[PDB]
């Protein structure tokens, strides 16, 4: 798995690969690793597929309840804190989750990394999963806060592509989302075979 | 039960036209020691259902107690409903699975024979809650030594007569005596027919040792 | 540790050494191992010292309540039953090995009680790391219905065997003589060992120790 | 004491435009012995939904009973039968409820969605699940899946007209892949139970496989 | 008075007034009839509408494939009891893989509803039940009461003005065993109609039916699904 | 006058009026009789049929509480069924703990103490039922016990509970049951039930018969249908003449 | 008074506390729900008690879920627990089954709490008395638009048009006089506002009433002051 | 430890050695392993001393209360059932092999084995403890039906003597108890009263 | 059943806990008891009249030891007193188990009074219908305390309880003297009992206990006989 996210002038970019494995066997190439919590709030999944899916679904339920009770969408920070407190109860029991919570709230774009080990940190760029080091290299060399939207799309696509090239446990298709002030949009889904064709002549 | 203490060896079962037959030797072994040589490992559950058990004998006695009390409780109501062999098999499957899930299993493999509504029932339940039905069954070493003979015969002859099934189980018990070091040449044969459940007591197989002279 | 007890013609004699160690270093030279249970019942303790102390204190207090309510002298069998049922409840995790001895309306009684809650009723018993040597003395010399002085000498010889042959036992010999008409708590009964005389003088004269700071706080007296 | 044992079993599901096939082998094994040759791994849940379960047979039995009970309770409380997607979501929650003492079961649900199109949901033991056009699970899944990728998904094939999968071709493919699996996976064999879900209902078919 | 407020107070006459008041709760409800033949068990419930714009309250509920019930009295207590019955049937199918026999379910209901009639601060369940079931002994109609007593009936009617229905059923019960399903339902409908006032009449809106049988899982007919059964019904006297 | 509202309150005369009121509930019920003979115990019940709508055998007042123990009840039927469940649990638990059939006297004592526990508190009310327990065993003979709402348990040779207990007792006292068999006693029980039945007030009734004895090999069971038909014929013939 | 327990039946077979709680309903502000083919319309008189009060703080219509709204009448503070239970119910249903709960199921789950009160054999957290509020659940599920009425007794029923609260008698009579099954959502909104204007005491204006709708297309929608003004102008 | 019980017409004969060891140290050489549970019901204990003492005391209490309640002498089978329930319920925590032998008026003299694990079986004769392994053959060869009480006492004494000669964990004196309708007669064989079998020489 | 959770002792409009006053009425109707604190000990005496000669007067004692150094007596209801004696012995043993020292008399009195107070506020119980005189010896000093049904306790030099206790207190005021020794205190206590005694006093009609350095002990009938012969 390789997921990445970064804030820039025009919002938040979120990209992921689509491969899921069981041991060395490739269980799937079409897994959706970007959870749509609400129209302004996205979660990403890395690690145990069942753990991430279940706990981010629980997060979506709690966020909806919060909105119903308080007549306002939950903030990104509050949502990530909810998730972190939920998973802290099971520390050391074997939960495997590395999640990015990405949204746009009253404070602007928000990007938090939350994992089952207990970390919860805000940041401008993150990458999670077995292929995250490879993606970090490319994203760091290409990242500026003032990227144009299409430049940002290209950066995310290329970072995920390189990660799938080097990491045995990443592959399938790059799924790309853009969180803006008026909610996120699914940008695209490009198979890495097509990208390999595009990035090599 | 984490550690079985006194245990019973294979239990055999065979369906036949109009009933079911089950066989079990009368031995409780304490490790290698043939400690208790006159114990019954077959129980009549009710007029249509019988049960034979291998594995820990104290667990079998407990299960026999609980099943006997259940059958008594049902008979008290006198409402014209009685547990079928299938219902008892399902109940035992649930009991075994529940105990396994608590990591406190009942260390038994059970063969449930029965005859209700003009149909034979032969069910298997092991200590993990694995259960199924089959024309013939054998627990423990029987699974390796008896089941092939039963299944050869039934594959070539799906429906047996009571006499044929009885001869078959006798042959299987003789093989188990020859080759299972925890076996004993004293066994019971329980038969369930429309007439009910009949447990025939201490039987022995005739053995042959001519190959002992075939030593060079 | 060596503790022992015997039944003699008219009562019980209990005995103990007075050494307590931590590892292979003597912590207490004058440990008292014979514990009051009731005026007619005593208990020597080996094993974990805190466990022995607490268990015997608890049973002594419970027996005191029982005697207050009944208005009768407690029975040794009651003490044994309470101790053994508690120890069994704790499945041997209370490391108390005990020699319980007393005289009640039914005569003298001696029990050995083991940490797991098993008990034995016997005319003589030994316990502790020095138990085997004391038991050798008993097997060699015990006779039924000894007189008080013979029993005292026998128990003393047994404890001495433990003292001189077991590294875990040492120092003094304490005895407790129980009869229907008396209780003699003899502490110490014998002192076989003594520190040698100090040949030299190592007296630190005043001013020998250098001092950085000093503070004298006067205390108001009545 | 181990609370688990592997009893074999290979299951397969294929979603069509207006059908879903769920197939399984009927062998029940343990260690190197065969408990029985007549233990199909498919269970009808509703007129539109079938489930295939393989793995630890004790867990398979218990889980299927729990699912049946949940379906009946849903029908009682909501006055309608559960859809295939609702069943998949519910099953995910049931499996995760044992996240720290898992059901050792691989599940594939094959049915019709509310639009009448074939839907296949694939599950892992702790409840991770996704919708697929086709999926294999159990002992021979690694043998079955690549051939389905090639023949249903047309992967790695050029100059091939991607054409919708007809029921007849799907049946032939199911039978052929199970025949190939029976040759190489010791656990797979003795018979092939196929359940075809259409709006007409659930039809059942059985095909012999080799017995060694 | 001092004897008519708690279930734990015996009156000097040997009665428990709170239980009788719960009986009244049942007697207020809308009529429902149950009857059976050698092969079928039928419940027919007259449903009330609180207002001309409101739907009629459902009176027949599912319990299991082989068991349905008709309720009369407090509907929340009815739902409590129905949920308990459903869980009992589910437990039976889970443990023994067989349908719970109807009589055993009724016995369990009896125990459950008797418990509160003896404990301080508790109240009786304020609902009467007609239970239609089919099992190995054939079809069954049972009647359960707030007193926790239950009865095994050839036919029964409970609810307001149910005495007229009981009169009809007593008159005609000789014919029920050898009735086909259609005639059985028609007899049930005539009995239920006897409870109606002159102005009111049975329609497809205020009638619900429930049928269970050997080859027929418990099915509830409402609205136009009732028209086939009402079509052959004659005109009341 | 305020003293009769809770079982935890003595009246100034030392009576517990709630128990007496429960006993009145028992007294307003149709009668049941048990008779102990040399060979076993026979129970008869005058089950009043309150409408022809009820299936024959509805609201049975004879129960099997154990293979060897039968129970006949009078009073609040729901309370009686609760006590029958208690008795069954007691017998099953006794078999589980001690490994043999519960003696009838011990079972009666246990159930009587359960009944008594409900006579001491404001939290609960006394049971509104009286009942008889009958058993027969080779080792113990035939045993017949009766328990009432106060929890008092006594062994009897002949017992009647219900609204016609005194007349039924007068009739039972005419039999020399100590030297009779169950076969004659069933006829006598049917006759007594028919005699004490009030034909005007009580309308119609079913006769419920059960027994436990040597002829049943110690198992309590309903009397066979032919035996009951003979017994009812005898009772009607005795009435008519 | 305390002469009786909360679970005491009257000689007429009714629980005293439930009947008293219904009497309490009859003191609430009037609410009206109308169910049509195009959706459900809920309306409720706000009953402003002082010009210093802020009308926007009077919440008589609340969103249970995107497709379910609830109007309430009676002791409004009691309604909060029921509303929260309904919201948690719909979200639990979505979490488990990945689908939207039907209006009838939500109403049933709420009604299951009505009689869950008592004193003895009750753990802490147990309710001591019934809820003194009546609810109109309006929503849109696969079965179209649905209007349900629940009262303190736990009885719930589907309704085409229902009035609850103090003036529910005249409101119900007028609703019967005006309702037909083919009426449009605009027609229903106008009729409900006319009935409210009739039964209210203060002059009906855009601040002293609440109006929401649920439609198959749009989610639960609360009318703004300008939409309310437009509807009121044509009355 | 070696424990034995044998049924004879009208009663039972129980026997035990008297050795209690901790490792290879003999903590008690005159142990009494035959415990009266009731007037005519005894148990022979083998295994952990603490466990068998606790279980026998609990059973003694339960059985005495039961007998008082029923007003009748307890059945040997009832005592065996109580022992079985305790030994099965706590089989993971107890190390106790019990032989329950006694007389009651209903079934005469009875012997029941309750070995480790908590099963229960009636037997014509039972042996147990570490030393019983060494006498199985002997008992199987020497036992015969219809033995009188005197013959059963001699048989038990011989069997225990052999076990004691071979088993390091057995020894001391032989405690015997005969139980019949008339009551319990206890005796101790020690020293030269213990049956002797010569050690083969050359 | 489970017990009632509401208090049966509540405040009246006048500010009185009337159940406590009624328990005190029960105390005032009890058999007379007397305590005298001497320079070197304490004497507790109490009338022990049996209803008939059939009563085995030496089977139940009114003067009870709590610990080697603490004894007590009561006026009021006997069974309540047995409850409090059992509680006091338990409390003393718990103190000894924690501190390995005999509980001081004041500490024992405070703990017992705490229990008695608890029975004036807890749900579904009445107060104890007894007043206690607790005598003790510690720190080389004698202690005499009284503890009431309300849970209030007082330290006394001499006091009387039970029937006719006001006259007894006046008599003790006249006779008492701080300097008198233990034997003179015993004589004075017996004389105080004589004032309110019906019929002739014997060693079997009254019970006496004494606490001093040696400890608390109930006097024997022979010792009481000697003291009575001296009193005449
Ligand atoms: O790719 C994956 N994560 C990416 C995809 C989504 C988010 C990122 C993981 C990668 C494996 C590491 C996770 O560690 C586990 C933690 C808990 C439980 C299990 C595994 C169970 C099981 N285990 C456990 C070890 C052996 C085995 O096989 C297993 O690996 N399950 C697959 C399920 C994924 N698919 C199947 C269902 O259908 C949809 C997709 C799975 O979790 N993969």
């Amino acid at each position: 798995t390789t997921t990445l996210a970064f804030k820039f002038r025009h919002g938040v970019i979120v990209a992921a690969d689509s491969r899921a494995t069981a041991g060395a066997y490739i269980a799937s190439q079409t897994v959706k690793k970007v959870i749509e919590i609400n129209p302004y709030l996205l979660g990403t999944m890395a690690g145990g597929a069942a753990d991430c899916s279940f706990w981010e679904r629980l997060l979506a339920r709690q966020c909806r309840i919060y909105e119903l009770r308080n007549k306002e969408r939950i903030s990104v920070a509050a949502a990530s804190k909810l998730l972190a407190n939920m998973v802290y109860q099971y520390k050391g029991m074997g939960l495997s989750m590395g999640t990015m919570i990405c949204g746009w709230d009253k404070r602007g774009p928000g990007l938090y990394y939350v994992d089952s080990e207990g970390n919860r940190i805000s940041g401008a760029t993150f990458s999670v999963g077995s292929g995250s080091v490879y993606a970090y290299g490319v994203m760091d060399r290409g990242y500026s806060y003032d990227l144009e939207v299409e430049q940002a799309y290209d950066l995310a696509r290329r970072a995920i592509y390189q990660a799938t090239y080097r990491d045995a446990y990443s592959g399938g298709a790059v799924n790309l989302y853009h969180v803006r002030e008026d909610g996120w949009i699914r940008v695209s889904s490009d198979n890495v075979a097509d990208l390999h064709e595009k990035y090599s002549g | 039960t984490q550690n079985p203490m006194v245990t019973g060896t294979s239990v055999l079962g065979v369906k036949f036209e109009g009933g079911v037959v089950i066989a079990a030797d009368m031995l409780g072994s304490y490790g290698s020691l043939a400690r208790f040589r006159n114990i019954s490992r077959i129980m009549r559950v009710n007029n249509s259902t019988m049960l034979g058990a291998s594995g820990d004998y104290a667990d079998f006695q407990y299960l026999k107690q609980v099943l006997g009390q259940m059958v008594i409780d049902e008979e008290l109501l006198g409402d014209g409903h009685s547990y079928s062999p299938r219902a008892i098999h399902s109940w035992l499957t649930r009991a075994m699975y529940s105990r396994r899930s608590k990591m406190n299993p009942l260390w038994n493999t059970m063969v449930i024979g029965g005859y209700a509504d003009g149909e034979s029932f032969l069910g298997y339940v092991d200590m993990l809650g694995v259960a199924y039905e089959a024309p013939s069954l054998a627990t423990g070493y029987g699974a390796y030594l008896a089941q092939p003979l039963l299944r050869e015969v039934l594959e070539k002859q799906p429906v047996l007569s009571q006499t044929e099934a009885r001869d078959l189980v006798e042959r299987c018990m003789r093989v188990l005596y020859y080759r299972d070091a925890r076996s004993y040449n004293r066994f019971q044969i329980a038969t369930v027919t429309e007439k009910g459940v009949e447990i025939e007591g201490p039987l022995s197989t005739e053995t042959n040792w001519d190959i002992a002279h075939m030593i060079s | 540790t060596t503790i022992a007890g015997v039944v003699y013609k008219d009562g019980i004699v209990l005995g103990a050494d007075t050494r307590a160690t931590e590892g292979m270093v003597v912590a207490d030279k004058n440990c008292s191992k014979i514990h009051f249970i009731s005026p007619n019942i005593y208990c020597c303790g080996a094993g974990t010292a805190a466990d022995t102390d607490m268990t015997t204190q608890l049973i002594s207090s419970n027996l005191e309540l029982h005697s207050l309510s009944t208005g009768r002298l407690p029975r040794v069998v009651t003490a044994n039953r309470m101790l053994k049922q508690m120890l069994f409840r704790y499945q041997g995790y209370i490391g108390a090995a005990l020699v319980l001895g007393g005289v009640d309306v039914t005569g003298p009684h001696l029990y050995s009680i083991y940490p797991h809650g098993s008990t034995d009723k016997l005319p003589y018993v030994t316990m502790g790391s020095g138990s085997l040597a004391a038991m050798a003395v008993f097997e060699d010399k015990f006779r039924p219905d000894m007189e008080e002085e013979e029993a005292k000498n026998l128990v003393s010889e047994a404890i001495a065997a433990g003292i001189f042959n077991d590294l875990g036992s040492g120092s003094n010999i304490d005895l407790c003589v129980i009869s229907k008409n008396k209780l003699d708590f003899l502490r110490p009964y014998t002192v076989p060992n003594k520190k040698g005389t100090r040949l030299g003088r190592y007296r630190c004269e005043k001013g020998t120790t250098a001092v950085l700071t000093e503070k004298i706080t006067p205390l108001e007296i009545e | 004491f181990s609370p688990y044992v592997f009893n074999g079993g290979t299951i397969l599901a294929i979603a069509g435009e207006d059908f879903a096939i769920v197939a399984s082998d009927t062998r029940l094994s343990e260690g190197f012995s065969i408990h029985t040759r007549d233990s199909p791994k498919c269970y009808k849940l509703t007129d539109k939904t079938v489930i295939g379960c393989s793995g630890f047979h004790g867990d398979c039995l218990t889980l299927t009973k729990i699912i049946e009970a949940r379906l009946k309770m849903y029908k009682h409380s909501n006055n309608k039968a559960m859809t295939t997607g609702a069943i998949a979501a519910m099953l995910s929650t049931i499996l995760y409820s044992r996240r720290f003492f898992p059901y050792y079961v691989y599940n594939i649900i094959g049915g019709l969605d509310e639009e009448g199109k074939g839907a296949v949901y694939s599950f892992d033991p702790v409840g991770s699940y996704q919708r697929d056009s086709f999926k294999a699970g159990g002992s021979a899944s690694a043998m079955l899946q690549p051939l389905l990728d090639n023949q249903v998904g047309f992967k790695n094939m050029q100059n091939v007209e991607h054409v919708p999968l007809s029921l007849d071709r799907a049946m032939r493919l199911v039978k052929d892949v199970f025949i190939s699996a029976a040759e190489r996976d010791v656990y797979t064999g003795d018979a092939l139970r196929i359940c075809i879900v259409t709006k007409e209902g659930i039809r059942e078919e059985t095909v012999s496989l080799r017995k060694d | 008075n001092q004897y008519d407020n708690d279930v734990t107070v015996w009156s000097p006459q040997g009665r428990i007034h709170q239980i009788e008041y719960a009986m009244e709760a049942v007697k207020q409800g809308s009529a429902t009839v149950g009857l059976k033949s050698k092969t079928h068990a039928v419940l027919v419930a007259l449903k009330r509408a609180q207002s001309e714009l409101a739907a009629h309250q459902k009176k027949i509920l599912h319990v299991d494939n082989h068991i349905g019930i008709s309720i009369a009295g407090l509907t929340a207590d009815a739902r409590l009891l129905c949920n308990f019955m459903r869980q009992e049937c589910l437990d039976s199918r889970f443990v023994f893989d067989r349908p719970l026999p109807v009589s055993r379910l009724v016995s369990l209901i009896g125990s459950k509803t008797q418990i509160p009639t003896q404990r301080y601060g508790r109240r009786p369940y304020g609902v009467g039940l007609l239970i239609a079931g089919y099992d190995d002994m054939g079809p069954h109609i049972f009647q359960t009461c707030p007193s926790a007593n239950y009865f095994d009936c050839r036919a029964m009617s409970i609810g307001a003005r149910s005495q007229s229905a009981r009169t009809y059923l007593e008159r005609h019960m000789s014919e029920f065993m050898e009735c086909n399903l259609n005639e059985l339902v028609k007899h049930g409908l005539r009995a239920l109609r006897e409870t109606l006032p002159a102005e009111q009449d049975l329609t497809t809106k205020n009638v619900s039916i429930g049928i269970v049988g050997k080859d027929l899982e418990f099915t509830i007919y409402d609205d136009d699904d009732v028209s086939p059964f009402l079509e052959g019904l004659e005109e009341r006297p | 006058t305020g003293y009769d509202l809770s079982a935890s309150t003595f009246s100034p005369d030392g009576r517990v009026f709630q128990v007496e009121y429960a006993m009145k509930a028992v007294e307003n019920s149709s009668t049941a009789i048990g008779i102990r003979c040399k060979d076993g115990v026979v129970f008869g019940v005058e089950k009043l049929v309150l409408s022809k709508l009820y299936e024959e055998g509805s609201n049975k007042r004879l129960f099997n509480v154990d293979r060897h123990v039968g129970m006949a009840v009078a009073g609040l039927l729901a309370d009686a069924r609760s006590l029958a469940d208690i008795a069954r649990e007691e017998a099953s638990n006794f078999r589980s703990n001690f490994g043999y059939n519960i003696p009838l006297k011990h079972l009666a004592d246990r159930v009587a103490m359960y009944v008594h526990a409900y006579t001491l508190y404001s939290a609960v009310r006394p049971f509104g039922c009286s009942f008889m327990l009958g058993s027969y065993s080779v080792n113990d003979g035939a045993q017949l016990y009766m328990i009432d709402p106060s929890g008092v348990s006594y062994g009897y040779w002949g017992c009647a509970i219900g609204k016609a207990r005194q007349a039924a007792k007068t009739e039972i006292e005419k039999l020399q049951m100590k030297e009779m068999t169950c076969r004659d006693i069933v006829k006598e029980v049917a006759k007594i039930i028919y005699i004490v039945h009030d034909e005007v007030k009580d309308k119609a009734f079913e006769l419920e018969l059960s027994w436990v004895g040597e002829l049943t090999n110690g198992r309590h069971e309903i009397v066979p249908k032919d035996i009951r038909e003979e017994a009812e014929k005898y009772a009607k013939e005795s009435l008519k003449e | 008074e305390y002469d009786r327990g909360v679970n005491t039946f009257s000689p007429e077979g009714r629980l005293f506390q439930v009947e008293y709680a219904i009497e309490a309903i009859k003191l609430g502000s009037t609410a009206i729900g109308i169910q049509t083919s195009e959706g459900v319309c809920l309306a409720v008189e706000k009953r402003i008690t002082s010009p210093l009060m802020e009308p926007s703080s009077i919440e008589k219509i609340v969103e249970i879920d995107a497709h379910i709204g609830c109007a309430m009448s009676g002791l409004i503070a009691d309604a909060k627990t029921l509303i929260d239970k309904a919201r948690v119910e719909t979200q639990n249903h979505w979490f488990t089954y990945n689908e939207t709960m039907t209006v009838e199921s939500v109403t049933q789950a709420v009604s299951n709490l009505a009689l869950q009160f008592g004193e003895e054999d009750a753990d802490p957290g147990a309710m001591s008395r019934p809820f003194g509020v009546a609810l109109l659940f309006g929503g849109v599920d696969e079965k179209g638009p649905q209007l349900f009425h629940m009262d303190p007794s736990g009885t719930f029923v589907q309704c085409d048009a229902r009035a609850i609260g103090s003036a529910s008698e005249g409101a119900q009579s007028s609703l019967q006089e005006v309702y037909h099954k083919s009426m449009t959502l605009k027609e229903a909104i106008k009729s409900s506002l006319i009935i409210l204007k009739q039964v209210m005491e203060e002059k009906l204006n855009a601040t002293n009433i609440e109006l929401a709708t649920v439609q198959p297309g749009q989610n639960f929608h609360m009318f703004t002051k300008e939409e309310l003004e437009e509807v009121i102008k044509d009355i | 430890t070696t424990i034995m019980a044998v049924q004879f017409d009208g009663g039972v004969v129980l026997g035990a050695d008297s050795r209690t060891t901790t490792g290879s140290y003999i903590a008690n050489r005159v142990t009494d392993k035959l415990t009266p549970i009731h007037d005519r019901i005894f148990c022979c204990r083998s295994g952990s001393a603490a466990d068998t003492q606790a279980v026998a005391d609990a059973v003694t209490y339960q059985l005495g209360f039961h007998s008082i309640e029923l007003n009748e002498p307890p059945l040997v089978h009832t005592a065996a059932s109580l022992f079985k329930e305790m030994c099965y319920r706590y089989r993971e925590d107890l190390m106790a092999g019990i032989i329950i032998a006694g007389w009651d008026p209903q079934e005469g003299g009875q012997v029941y084995s309750v070995p480790m694990g908590g099963m229960m079986v009636r037997q014509s004769f039972a042996i147990g403890g570490s030393g019983s392994s060494y006498i199985y053959g002997y008992v199987d060869a020497t036992y015969r039906e219809g033995m009188t009480k005197e013959e059963c006492l001699q048989f038990t004494a011989n069997a225990l003597a052999l076990a004691m000669e071979r088993d390091g964990s057995s020894g001391g004196v032989i405690r015997l108890a005969a139980i019949a309708e008339s009551g319990v007669e206890r005796q101790v064989l020690l020293g030269d009263q213990i049956p002797k079998f010569a050690v083969a020489t050359l | 059943e489970r017990g009632y959770s509401f208090s049966l002792t509540t405040f009246s409009p006048s500010g009185k806990l009337v159940q406590i006053e009624y328990a005190l009425a029960a105390v005032a109707g009890g058999a007379p008891s007397v305590g005298i604190k001497a320079a070197n000990g304490v004497v507790l005496a109490t009338e022990k009249k049996q209803k008939s000669i059939l009563y085995d007067e030496r089977s139940v004692h009114k003067v009870e030891p709590i610990t080697k150094h603490i004894g007590l007596v009561y006026s009021g209801m006997g069974p309540d007193y047995r409850v409090l004696v059992h509680r006091a012995r338990k409390l003393a043993q718990q103190y000894y188990l924690v501190y390995q020292e005999p509980i001081p008399t004041a500490q024992l009195v405070q703990r017992v009074a705490s229990v008695m107070q608890e029975y004036t506020q807890s749900g579904g119980v009445r107060p104890f219908g007894v007043s206690l005189l607790i005598c003790g010896w510690n720190e080389g000093r004698p202690y005499l305390f009284q503890s009431d049904p309300s849970g209030a306790y007082f330290a006394w030099k001499a006091t009387a309880m039970g029937k006719n206790y006001v006259n007894g207190k006046t008599f003790l005021e006249k006779r008492y003297n701080e300097d008198l020794e233990l034997e003179d205190a015993i004589h004075t206590a017996i004389l105080t009992l004589k004032e309110s005694f019906e019929g002739q006093m014997t060693e079997d009609n009254i019970e006496v206990g004494i606490c001093n350095e040696a400890g608390f002990r109930r006097l024997t009938p022979t010792e009481v006989k000697d003291y009575l012969a001296a009193i005449a």
